[PDB]
């Protein structure tokens, strides 16, 4: 099956520059070109440019042009794209695609800020057995202070994925963002099947597994 | 550069509606025209190429049109599982364009919401900080008001609150307002409620707690 799977989210410093990386398979990499698509919080989708595997030649948006540079790996199936002097303006979402769009990456979050990386906290929003009523229960986590985006949560690692809600980030005043990730269920398991709810920092290598109890 | 101005921005139509969205080039492209749709997460999902033919998979309910420098994609029974955004793309000229994209929401009976509350874990304290979250789930339309009230007393500036993207089999939405103080006045004030007042309510309906343990 065709898989473009591509860098984790990476922080850059105002001003260095960062390479990233989409390895191909599932398919014969030479034969189809490849493109690379900057999105950016909440706005459009600009085309930044395309490269051919096989020969080596390239085209680039009149715009990207000078920023960044594609280039290729003929044996490791790697397309890499490199930007230069970053800023504000830069920090996106980037994205690979095959030639005619069919197949996409998940995409690369970059962020670019002077301020380091913080690995996040996470405290247990507990299962109110007195104010999360109604036949169901709703329970959570609480994901704090962490820089930058973005930080993933599942629940039971992926096996409990129904009644997840897993709200956008916000930023707090402190320049922190902060979120939380809740899930209702059938109050009756609260005292039976455990809750752990898995949360993920690529930008600061952090991997938390939290149990939330019905506090007491 | 070639222009693609995408209308309308925002779109909002019921289970079993037709969805029309144009897109007008600044000049004729021709026929290399696509269409996107892109799900609040993941990436893009190609649905149409070369303005009409669908992509292997996408349902006949998604149709393109027009041709020329005007461009239309039409839903025939918009359903819950096409709540996203869409994009318009030219691919005739460099270099490739993309429409501003259109999202589309989805219009339903009120829902009230179902709101809960959750007192700071004992965890959070020790840091210095207390952090009180209020949630109400499962509601319409969006426009809901939160207030935050600590014995009988109204906050303002110490509190955020965030709202998920539209349920994609509920066409609900889902609010969370957390209040963030210090773990200092937590300790003081006994009484922590949380008051919302929904166009599906008559009186504003409130939870709260008092500091347990
Ligand atoms: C904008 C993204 C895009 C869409 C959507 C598109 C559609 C599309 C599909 C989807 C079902 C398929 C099977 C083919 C399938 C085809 N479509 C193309 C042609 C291309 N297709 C490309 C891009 C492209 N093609 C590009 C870039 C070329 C090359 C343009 C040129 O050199 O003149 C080709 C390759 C033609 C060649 O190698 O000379 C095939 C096969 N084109």
């Amino acid at each position: 099956q065709v898989q473009l799977l591509e860098s984790g989210a990476e922080l850059v410093k105002p001003g260095a520059s960062v390479k990233l990386s989409c390895k191909a398979s599932g398919y014969t990499f030479t034969s189809y070109w490849m493109h690379w698509v900057k999105q950016r919080p909440g706005r459009g989708l600009e085309w930044i440019g395309m490269i051919d595997p096989n020969s080596g030649g390239t085209k680039y948006n009149e715009k990207f042009k000078s920023k960044a540079t594609l280039t290729v790996d003929k044996p490791s199936n790697t397309a890499y794209m490199q930007l230069s002097s970053l800023t504000s303006e830069d920090s996106a979402v980037y994205y690979c695609t095959r030639r005619d769009m069919d197949y996409w990456g998940a995409g690369t979050t970059v962020t670019v800020s002077s301020a380091s990386t913080k690995g996040p906290s996470v405290f247990p929003l507990a299962p109110s057995s007195k104010s999360t009523s109604g036949g169901t229960a709703a329970l959570g986590c609480l994901v704090k202070d962490y820089f930058p985006e973005p930080v993933t949560v599942s629940w039971n690692s992926g096996a409990l994925t129904s009644g997840v809600h897993t709200f956008p980030a916000v930023l707090q005043s402190s320049g922190l963002y902060s979120l939380s990730s809740v899930v209702t269920v059938p109050s009756s398991s609260l005292g039976t099947q455990t809750y752990i709810c898995n949360v993920n920092h690529k930008p600061s290598n952090t991997k938390v597994d939290k149990k939330i109890v019905p506090k007491s | 550069e070639l222009v693609m101005t995408q209308t309308p921005k925002f779109m909002s139509t019921t289970v079993g509606d037709r969805v029309s969205i144009t897109c007008k080039a600044s000049q004729n492209v021709g026929t290399p025209v696509a269409w996107y749709q892109q799900k609040p997460g993941q990436s893009p999902k190609l649905l149409i190429y070369s303005a009409s033919n669908r992509y292997t998979g996408v349902p006949d309910r998604f149709t393109g049109s027009g041709s020329g420098t005007d461009f239309t994609l039409t839903i025939s029974n918009m359903q819950s599982e096409d709540l996203a955004d869409y994009f318009c793309q030219q691919y005739s000229s460099y270099p490739l364009t993309f429409g501003g994209g259109t999202k589309v929401e989805i219009k339903r009976t009120v829902a009230a919401p179902s709101v809960f509350i959750f007192p700071p874990s004992d965890e959070q304290l020790k840091s210095g900080t207390a952090s009180v979250v209020c949630l109400l789930n499962n509601f319409y339309p969006r426009e809901a008001k939160v207030q935050w009230k600590v014995d009988n007393a109204l906050q303002s500036g110490n509190s955020q609150e965030s709202v998920t993207e539209q349920d994609s089999k509920d066409s609900t939405y889902s609010l969370s307002s957390t209040l963030t103080l210090s773990k200092a006045d937590y300790e003081k004030h006994k009484v922590y409620a949380c008051e919302v007042t929904h166009q599906g309510l008559s009186s504003p309906v409130t939870k709260s707690f008092n500091r347990n343990e």
